């Protein structure tokens, strides 16, 4: 007898979905969703390539940490890593003021340009060529100093006489700058640095003010050391000026940094994974993904055009059919 | 599979029928083979593909976790920035789990509705001049060359030609 | 269209039927016209209805966005209350978007269920009194006066009383 | 109920039937009783077990709101603290009490579907052997004992031998 | 031959959804979820009005800047309008200490009574009736100052003594109000004002103290000064007393407000929009939706009972079928 | 005439279900999602019981209130409760810095050791045996002070000289500490305790600094002084060194707390419900759960492993079908 069927399609797929009534169905046809593969390293960005720090904190970095050389001056980066057992930080001990949110800021920009913002003849009748010491050694010299900033003390013959500079940022960037406050272990180290009389630093702006007096006391060491100094940071907007007034205890301000805030979102990394020379779209704390699917389980922390971060092992969809050989 | 057809009052799918989804087995006396139903095929084709984009389109937003770090005196906001981090990561698997465990089923249910509608199709067409069987396939009362079998197919059928036949 | 009936083997609908969703096309020497089940037009209205309610209801929260300032120093807060606000801003977006996508599908097929579902009541109770034709139409094979219409809408339809006729 | 069978073209359930969900009602002349349709039934509970499963397990995690207290002067983070946890709240119930709507409704179309295709497998091997009476029931033109029920339930019938008592 | 047929409605609808199988499905019937109109205009909210701060910010308003006197007094609002380009707010340099809560405060609060906290009289032994500025005109008057504050001066004949105040909450309101500390450009102002010696501010309460001292430095000019003052706010609970203390460099209370906290949600609308004489339910910083809708694309800052907000052009359910005439 | 019909199960189930398109469908079997039942009360937790604070505030307890000695010494806890109306804490007027960083971070221990730091002995000529307030009374005397805290003051007949004490953490474990400095009424009181002199208190790591001087002022009388302590505190890491040094208006840390941090979620319950001898692996801050359900709408807060919360009164599922009897 002649005959017609209606039937469908089988093939030989071992691919299998789950649909909430059943697990484990196979199916003739379907695409997986999620990529799980990643490149173990840090690739460029918009070919543009990260900042490794290398041996060196943020802190060392922008600070100018003698050993941190080879990254002094101009810098552009597409995002930076920072690698976890980084050596050369702070090398005088003391506490970087509001340390979080310059990480976030210096985070958020693209580039920087080093520039001289208060040349050292800035400071009248004081001397600024020791403020050099054996807890910040350079690769080259057991006792030296953060390369942005000066140290001053008074001269063997006089006294510490107010010292006072200016900086008018006539640009269209923004300048991101330091300065610090010595505050010694005891009045004897006060007395030969400053001389006597009550000592103050005085910054200001537009829109800011700092003030600050040293506060004497002895400490437990710390990289040979007894006294600190508190550092600090600021934002010099454009069209803004800052005057410095000082009579003792400034570590000033000397280089300082013309800073472009990028509009993309801007990443630090924590991570040992090597820098290739390799291009991506998509990079994550943990490694690169190629992919062009929609989500990821790699990691949550990203720059670039990645899927979207879950937990899911698998998100498999059914196209075709369930297959029945 | 919920319209009955898939796995099945049709036990089995075809290896045979390479071209397409749903279709046809047809045996007469000039041969015998495969062929597939192009327009049930291409709509399904269809329909699917725009379900797979459409998903991918509404999932194509992403939260976005950031490095920001605390001190020992922001433990509070710390915290509540991990919290909300691990809270979006959460609703979104969910929704992206269970979208996926519930457009198969869904999805596994259309196809078996397309091959049980080309049934339907076919057994409206033949009446009584074949016999179904109720396992898809018809055996005809009557001989079926191969435009017979092309006019069952493209829905041309004429039940009176063959009434004569069918008969005995 | 999942169940086969709308757009479909009943390719076409109705303008002239304008009292409900489903019904009856018929034709005899009495005349010709529409007329909608209402039994199953409403209890669809009723579940269509209830179905809106329950999303409209079941939406019925609001995330609130704030406008709080954050000085230079509160980068990282201001940044995780934005994370956060467009956090929840995508996550209703999305379950709005697809809940509409995914409830325009199912609604379109439970129409197409109710079509096909009287189809087959009529189907079931005419029988080889009525010739199919497969396109929703039946062809009777006796005289079908008005109350013999009314007779197969409402359920009551006595194959018996005209099966003489028809096989004639 | 959407395949159009539980309540109903088969009006009413079966209190009788206790061994399943889905089944059989016959009476012949050696007897009559419930038997349930054992392999639909479990194939069912299979697919509904895995499915609260399958919600049980995706619904597995849980946000965690914190105690943490916040002075005066930070009514801003008290704010978003409050406005991220109440956010997360509103999100899960809206996806809690849909899912719940959706399932049911999807639920009871399975097991209407099921029940349907019981009826549409029976009806396929019965063919004019037996009238519909379209609420679920067949009477036989022929005298089927017990062998002949059982018969019709394993799906293997054999409408040619009593194809011809049918006649008359 | 008579012919009896099973179809489904059509009609002259030519409106469309969107499924997961397919775009552009025109359906007999559908109602649309998503409210896109707005009224551009700011209304009343549970029957009362808005206030509008014109020329004036916050600062200026709740500081008493001598240009903002048609809003001195007291004030009864739903929410606060703020205008882009006000131009009067902080007119002597310097910077109001925990701005972003003050505003946060103002924005939960619904009236304030302006009252008299400290008459002038409370300090005895000094010049409370000069105290006025170049940089904080009037529109009469070239040299004034803010409203809710006095800026006392020592007597040309004596040195400036220890002054004090003190003010019990006695009422069932908050106080909300203002002081506070002078920092001249150099010892010559400090000593022309307040004469020589260690001068403090101090002010305390059953649960808050404060201490500060000027800062003596030469900042940039701004509004032709050189000097600044640090400006503070605090909220004195029912029950509660404040004392005031100072030898010099106050920018004393004057003029404080009773502050009632409101009943629901409190906003401050940055926006140019006019306010009208309307009553709303629902207004949205960009305008007021009249609507049964549950969604809304308009915007995501309201107050008063809105739709959820949502990124969508359209949300469109489909009741009907879909439309095949 | 012989039959055979298709059907389906009815039986004697009332419970019922909602969906989309139906409310109230009674439903063969179904599964209840939701818990809504607690016993109102707290129980031990992984088996360790909670610290009940009684009638001290967390402040009381950690810095000693004499009469909150009854919490004296070493606890172990899953979780603290804290009642609502306790009456004990900060006896002497004033502000513990960054209290709220405080309850967060013992919220986030399970035990503590009290033991010695400093033993008065440390601190060399001057007086650590009176130091004593009407302020702070025990339940045995009228006149007491902290039981962590020593407040230090000049002997009779001698000068308050420069003091100093050292502690170095050799342990494993962090060490949660206290220390305060004293603000005095005035001059006169400032002298008798302290003598003549700029007072200076000065703290310090290897990690941190701190330096405060005396702000002298008449505040509201509270517990009947007008003078105030600043309280603080810090956490001194494994091998970490403390160096304490004053020259006046230390009070001086005394007794601190080993401390131990959980790797748990920790929890602080404000809450009146009683304590009793049971075990739970899910208790909420309104009572323990029993249950093996998924969600649940008793609390939000909780510790131990709980279902989610949501607002929902009841998610039954369907898992049989419409019961049509
Ligand atoms: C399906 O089950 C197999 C065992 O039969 C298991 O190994 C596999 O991981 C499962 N597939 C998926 C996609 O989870
Ligand atoms: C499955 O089929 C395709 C073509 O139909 C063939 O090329 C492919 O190699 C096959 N896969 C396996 C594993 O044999
Ligand atoms: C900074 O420079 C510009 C022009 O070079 C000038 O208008 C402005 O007054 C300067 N500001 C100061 C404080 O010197
Ligand atoms: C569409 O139909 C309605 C009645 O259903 C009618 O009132 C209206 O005029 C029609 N539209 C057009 C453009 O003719
Ligand atoms: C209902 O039947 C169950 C057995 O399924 C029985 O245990 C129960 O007692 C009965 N309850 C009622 C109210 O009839
Ligand atoms: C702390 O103790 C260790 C030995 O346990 C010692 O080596 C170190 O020098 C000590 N720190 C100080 C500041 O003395
Ligand atoms: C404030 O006044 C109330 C009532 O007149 C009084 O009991 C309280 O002592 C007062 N407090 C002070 C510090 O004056
Ligand atoms: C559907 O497509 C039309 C063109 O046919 C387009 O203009 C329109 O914006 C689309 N509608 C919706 C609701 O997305
Ligand atoms: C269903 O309606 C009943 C009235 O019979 C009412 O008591 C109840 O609120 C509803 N059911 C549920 C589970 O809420």
């Amino acid at each position: 007898s002649d005959k017609i069927c209606i039937g469908y399609h089988a093939n030989n797929s071992t691919t299998q979905v789950d649909t909430l009534l059943e697990k484990n169905v196979t199916v003739t046809h379907s695409v997986e969703l999620l990529e799980n593969q990643k490149e173990k390293r840090f690739c460029k960005i918009m070919n543009k390539a990260p900042l490794d720090l290398k041996d060196c904190t943020i802190e060392g970095w922008i600070l100018g940490n003698p050993k941190c050389d080879l990254l002094l001056g101009d810098q552009s980066w597409s995002y930076i890593v920072e690698r976890p057992n980084a050596q050369n930080g702070i090398c005088y001990p003391g506490v970087l003021n509001e340390l979080e949110e310059l990480k976030a800021f210096i985070g958020s920009g693209e580039r920087v340009e080093r520039f001289e913002m208060f040349p050292k003849s800035t400071w009248a009748g004081v001397d600024t060529s020791r403020g050099v010491t054996n807890a910040c050694p350079s690769y080259t010299i057991d006792s030296s100093f953060y390369r942005n900033l000066v140290w001053i003390v008074k001269t063997d013959s006089a006294t510490y006489p107010v010292i006072k500079g200016t900086y008018n940022n006539t640009g269209t960037q923004p300048i991101l700058y330091f300065w610090g406050v010595h505050h010694p272990l005891d009045t004897t180290v006060q007395d030969n640095l400053y001389g006597s009389g009550d000592k103050y630093v005085r910054m200001g702006t537009e829109s800011m003010n700092f003030a600050k007096s040293p506060e004497i006391a002895a400490r437990p060491a710390v990289n040979g050391q007894r006294s600190r100094i508190d550092y600090y940071w600021s934002v010099l907007r454009p069209g803004e000026t800052l005057n410095v007034e000082s009579n003792g205890n400034l570590i000033a301000p000397w280089y300082a940094y013309k800073f472009v805030s990028t509009n993309k979102k801007g990443a630090v990394f924590k991570s040992d994974l090597p820098i290739e020379n390799c291009d991506a779209t998509c990079q994550t704390i943990t490694g690169v993904l190629r992919t062009n699917k929609t989500f990821q389980n790699v990691s949550p922390l990203w720059i670039g055009e990645c899927p979207k971060y879950v937990k899911s092992e698998s998100l498999r969809l059914a196209t075709g059919l369930r297959n029945v050989p | 599979g919920i319209f009955g057809a898939i796995a099945g009052f049709i036990e089995g799918g075809w290896t045979g029928m390479i071209d397409g989804w749903y279709g046809y087995h047809h045996e007469n006396s000039q041969g015998s083979g495969y062929a597939a139903d192009r327009e049930s095929t291409q709509k399904a084709i269809d329909g699917i593909t725009n379900k797979v984009n459409s998903i991918i389109n509404k999932m194509n937003t992403q939260f976005e976790a950031v490095d920001h770090e605390f001190s020992n005196l922001e433990r509070r906001i710390g915290n509540l920035n991990k919290r909300m981090e691990d809270g979006f990561l959460d609703v979104w698997t969910y929704n992206a789990e269970l979208l996926v465990l519930l457009e198969n089923e869904r999805t596994l249910d259309l196809h078996d509705a397309n091959v049980k509608n080309l049934y339907e199709k076919v057994k409206s067409q033949l009446r009584d001049n074949a016999n179904d069987l109720g396992n898809g396939c018809f055996e005809f009362w009557h001989k079926c060359d191969n435009e017979c079998m092309e006019s069952v197919k493209n829905g041309t059928y004429d039940y009176p030609k063959y009434q004569k036949e069918s008969k005995l």
